[PDB]
């Protein structure tokens, strides 16, 4: 159990949830199969694309709420397109995650690339 | 915070702060039984650090006597 | 006549040693367990049953001697509560 | 070098009680003979301790000491039972009967029958985790050899009633095993009472030393079993190896300080039970115990609570020891059998913890546990999706993978 | 005069090293966790524990930790080899060889085999105890799978070829196992060197605990074998069950203490084995050495003393504790099968006592036990009828 | 200080009685010599009688186990100034309840009686 | 140094001559010995300081299993008069 | 009386005639340093007292070892 997971662990940021009902706000609410590992993770997109704040909530083990913890803290102040480039195995290199628990990096990503799309599908 | 032994006593027999004037007795007055005495005088040992011996030990049945001794 | 003078060293004796325990799970036990046995059979009246519990916590005397005396030959960390 | 946490996981193991070590050490020390040593005194004096043992087990269960087989653990134990009876009995019998919830032992055992072309039928529980009763007589075939069924659940805790499917066996004359490695020393158990033809003992379920075990066989209406250890035929043929002697007379001693105990530790084991779980429940909602209290021993409290994940309480509570039956925190990721077979939603199943309350345990421990858990659970729910949802009463309809 | 007696069975069990005791001590009391528990603290530091010894039982022997399982006892190992080897290879194999010298553990579970449709070979062995090796070469057969042959015997202290065995063995595709708990921590072990594919360990054989061994199975060209012990998997699957840490944890500092003294304890066990014989030797006539000196353990010497029945010496020395393969002590009459096997006179295989030196034997204990022996011999043959009529010669004497 | 191992038997063991041999060609004493099967137990025993059919002394020499040689011994003592056809009545189950041996050991007790009733054989036929 | 590990010396002597048991004790003393002989003569100070480590570790295993005896003797054996 | 001298022959195997009352045990005596330690040692089980390392330091003769025997 690495170091990193511990700080996110209870040392949470950005901890919380935002509106859903704004055009600005994208809300990816992914669950994994194989266990009950759920992450809701919403951000939100300023007129210049940038994501200006970013809240989550995680329901599954230390892994992976730390896996959500680091991602809304990567996901801070960058382009939506710049998100993209933010990759599960960046996630589980940036905390050591042994492979029994690569599902929650695999999960944090998936809400990432949820959120981002609901975002784009907002604006139409 | 100096003889506070009363706290103490009032910790193992469980009586009011008030109840435990220098001339009560464990037994007479505080409604203890040997036992709880034996407890008790244990108790002060541990408190104070102390070695009351058996023989000296043996003596002490009033809160008046517990102060003198120490 | 009565043995009650043996007794109360005994129980003495017994909480003293008991609460020579290093450890917390075994000291509470011990010292617990002694009072609530003592006070349990302290309206026992027959004096062979009152001899034969005697003679039991005597060997249970020199059990918690020889368990503390190695618990402190072994000992670790306090618990969390300990503090 | 910081401070321990407690120890509340009683169900995996247990501390030794220094009155067990007191009663080994002077075999680690000076009587260090071999039990099967006939021609000198070191032999003679290990042989002493090992019968006296025996005859200590025999008297905690009420059986005849002649009827207890030394082993190396309750797993050593069920494989004797299962495979024993099993093959014995293999040329005319060929169907075994077992429930879903047994340990992984049994099951597993029951396993490697299957693949040797034997018949089993894994009877399925209750949502209370209680079998009934007329679904294993209405299951037991002409040809069914053994019967088996723990007698208290090692991840919930309910008892199951022993001495009516010992009963219920008797009549359709079929052996009855019991796994009461959970209960012995905790609950009485009487084989003769109960109609129990064999019966698995632990040695460090009950304060006893690791390495060490019990295998009752009844020796009156005799019960036939086939070795599974071949060697030069202690214990009456059924267990050849060296009795490890100060394990037996550790075993020995626990038994007999368990006989002494049993009723002071339900009572007060009992009283912190019934504190730990009413003042739980009294300050957190959508907390739920599973197992009847009706039919349950209080030293295993399992409580699910909804909308947490059990390993991240676990990781919160560090200062306690505990285990759950989440699928997170298990080699290959997979959810407690015992929870899914009292059909436990997934959520709960996932929620768990499995509290033990045991002959060490403090008040002081319960109390500092509970507000932990309070506390944790909390916080932990403010970060849970889910209880925002039920908050706000979304519909269920998350999106996978 | 309640004073104990000289302990002179080091074969059978040895005492705890106050070393391997001192190692176990603090998992009887603080350090009491599962060491399947992988969810808090108390676990942790049993599967470390675990672990450690693990790391030191294979370093004793030259292997890889995974190759080392634990289990209960040499028995259970020795159970665990032949049944598990012979049951995964049934389907293409079902020839086996051991000897009729091997421990009763190994023959016992030979006999189950038998009757669950195998063949086996029990080879003889010579006067000497050693096996012939082309006899064993010659007795390998296509299907043979297993060959069982223990390292150094329990009532000779014989030592077999065990290298040469590992290369023909090697040669032919076969599996090699051996019952080596006579062996380690007394004699060098090289799983390796010796080509050895399993191999039994037992801790009460060297100062360890009782309850508690070890199977080395081989990983190198990997060798398969069928779990016998049912379970949650334990012990990569080889062995389901509470692996019990205080006694690894034993065995372990066991291991690397007999690992440090061997040496030492080689150089002056032989010694005080050679003042025993020589001094034994010198003061009765007609005593026996059973097993051939030339490739022997000087640990344990079993003697025949002509004339006399093995169980009134064992009562006449009430001072010494011993053993002897005499019929006239076993439950079940039955004269030691390794003396018989080795061709001993029936006569003088019920005249045979064994002595045990170990590490902690003194050179006093054996002074004491030449000097009582010398006379109660004596003794015992001014009562023997055999002596007279040898004094006087002559021949059967009815049934 | 033992186990199964009556107290009778070690005092017959640790104080031999009647032991040695006498003179097998006075005509007047009749030595028996027979061993055991399984547990090559064997057994010497020799008795004297004078006129008129009385054992005067006995002595034994046995190779066995210690059960084996106290049974020699009580018999020994048993036959000690008994008619000839008193010993005829010597039965195995009577050493072995003096004894106490348990079944293990009841190989000593039946040939104790064998030694006996080889002595008597060669005692009455060596009257031509 | 040198002083040190002679005092080492006589406190492993004192201590294992404590030994309840004759086994124990005898096998302690001469190991003892035998030891601090064997490597008498040896000069790198690197392996003179491990050794002496060892020393201490087994100094003070020496003196707990020695009270562990204490705590749990019994008779003597026959060779002790 | 003062046959501690026996003692030191039987702690260095010489003849009691070689135990000379100004001798030195490593000088005359051939002892070594353990050999020194063995034989004050043997010297507190026989006279039962325990003449600590700060004063055992100062006996390295036979006369000294017989002068603090005596007190
Ligand atoms: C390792 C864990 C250790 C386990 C602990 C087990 C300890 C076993 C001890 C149990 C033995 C007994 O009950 S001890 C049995 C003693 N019971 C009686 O004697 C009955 C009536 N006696 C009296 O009332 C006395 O005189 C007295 C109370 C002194 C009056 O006290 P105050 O002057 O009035
Ligand atoms: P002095 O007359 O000058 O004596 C010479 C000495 C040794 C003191 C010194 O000058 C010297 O020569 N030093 C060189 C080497 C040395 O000093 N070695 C000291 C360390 S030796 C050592 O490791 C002791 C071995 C301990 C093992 C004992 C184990 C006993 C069994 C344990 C039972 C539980
Ligand atoms: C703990 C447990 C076991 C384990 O048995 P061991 O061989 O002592 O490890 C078996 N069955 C049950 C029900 C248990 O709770
Ligand atoms: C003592 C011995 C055994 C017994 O093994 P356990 O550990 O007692 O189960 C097996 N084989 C040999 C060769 C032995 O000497
Ligand atoms: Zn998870
Ligand atoms: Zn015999």
């Amino acid at each position: 159990l690495s170091t990193q997971v511990v700080d996110h662990y209870e040392n949470p940021r950005n901890v919380g949830s935002l509106d859903k009902t704004s055009k600005n706000v994208g809300t990816g609410l992914v669950g994994a199969p194989a266990c009950g590992d759920v992450m809701k993770l919403q951000i939100q997109v300023d007129e210049k694309g940038k994501i200006v704040d970013a809240r989550f909530k995680t329901f599954g083990c230390g892994s992976a709420i730390a896996s959500s913890s680091l991602a809304t803290e990567w996901v801070k102040g960058k382009t939506v397109e710049e998100a993209l480039t933010i990759k599960n195995t960046d996630i589980a290199k940036e905390l050591c995650l042994p492979p029994v628990k690569l599902h929650c990096s695999i999960l944090a990503e998936d809400a990432i690339k949820a959120a981002l799309a609901d975002y784009k599908l907002k604006q139409e | 915070i100096e003889e506070r032994v009363k706290k103490i006593i009032g910790e193992q027999l469980g009586v009011k702060q008030e109840e435990v004037t220098n001339n009560a007795s464990f037994v007479e007055d505080l409604g203890a039984d040997s036992l709880d005495t034996v407890e008790l005088v244990m108790a002060l040992e541990e408190e104070f650090d102390t070695e009351i011996p058996d023989e000296e030990a043996e003596k002490i049945t009033t809160v008046q006597a517990a102060i003198d001794y120490i | 006549a009565s043995s009650r003078a043996q007794v109360l060293a005994l129980y003495r004796a017994m909480l003293r040693e008991s609460k020579r325990f290093s450890a917390y799970n075994y000291r509470t036990y011990a010292v617990r367990r002694i009072r609530d046995a003592f006070r349990e059979n302290k309206n026992v009246k027959d004096p062979v049953e009152i001899q034969t519990l005697v003679n039991k916590a005597k060997r249970d005397l020199g059990v918690i001697r020889r368990q503390v005396h190695i618990g402190q030959l072994y000992s670790t960390d306090k618990l969390i509560i300990e503090n | 070098s910081s401070l321990r946490p407690l120890y509340m996981d009683v169900q995996a193991t247990t501390p030794l009680d220094p009155r067990v070590l007191d009663a080994m050490l002077p075999y680690l020390i000076n009587y260090y003979g071999n039990p099967h040593s006939r021609t000198h005194a070191y032999g003679w004096e290990s042989e002493a301790a090992m019968e006296r043992a025996r005859q200590q087990v025999a008297s905690l269960i009420g059986a005849d000491p002649r009827e207890i087989i030394f082993t190396s653990g309750a797993t050593e134990s069920n494989n004797i039972a299962i495979k024993g009876v099993a093959r014995f009995y293999r040329s005319r019998k060929k169907h075994l009967i077992t429930t879903q919830t047994e340990h992984k032992c049994v099951l597993d055992s029951c396993r490697s029958l299957e693949a040797e072309g034997f018949q089993v039928t894994y009877l399925p529980v209750q949502k209370s985790g209680i079998i009934d009763l007329k679904e294993l007589e209405a299951a037991i075939q002409p040809d069914t050899s053994l019967v088996s069924v723990m007698t208290v659940n090692n991840e919930i805790g309910v008892k199951q009633p022993i001495a009516e499917i010992g009963r219920i066996c008797s009549s359709r004359k079929v052996y009855f095993h019991t796994d009461a490695a959970q209960a012995v020393g905790k609950i009485p158990l009487d084989v003769n009472d109960m109609k129990i033809d064999l019966m698995s003992i632990s040695g460090h379920k009950i304060y006893g030393p690791k390495g060490v075990g019990a295998i009752y066989i009844r020796r009156r209406p005799r019960v036939r079993v086939e070795a599974l250890q071949s060697g030069g035929g202690q214990e009456r043929g059924m267990r050849s190896g060296t009795v490890p002697t100060p394990l037996v007379v550790g075993l020995g001693a626990a038994c007999e300080v368990a006989q002494q105990e049993m009723e002071y530790d339900h009572k007060r084991i009992s009283k912190l039970s019934e504190r730990l779980i009413q003042n739980i429940m009294k300050s957190l909602p959508d907390v739920v115990m599973n197992g009847d209290p009706k039919h349950h021993y209080p030293g295993c409290i399992n409580l699910s609570f909804a909308y947490v994940e059990g390993e991240s309480l676990l990781m919160a509570l560090k200062d306690v020891a505990l285990s759950s039956g989440s699928a997170c925190t298990s080699a290959s990721l997979e959810p407690s059998y015992v929870l899914r077979a009292i059909g436990t939603d997934e959520d709960l199943a996932h929620s768990s913890i499995r509290f033990g309350i045991g002959r060490f345990t403090t008040e002081e421990e319960v109390d500092y546990t509970v507000e932990k858990c309070i506390q944790h659970v909390k916080r932990l729910r403010e970060m849970s999706p889910l209880w925002e949802m039920v908050q706000d009463g979304i519909d269920l309809k998350s999106i996978k993978w």
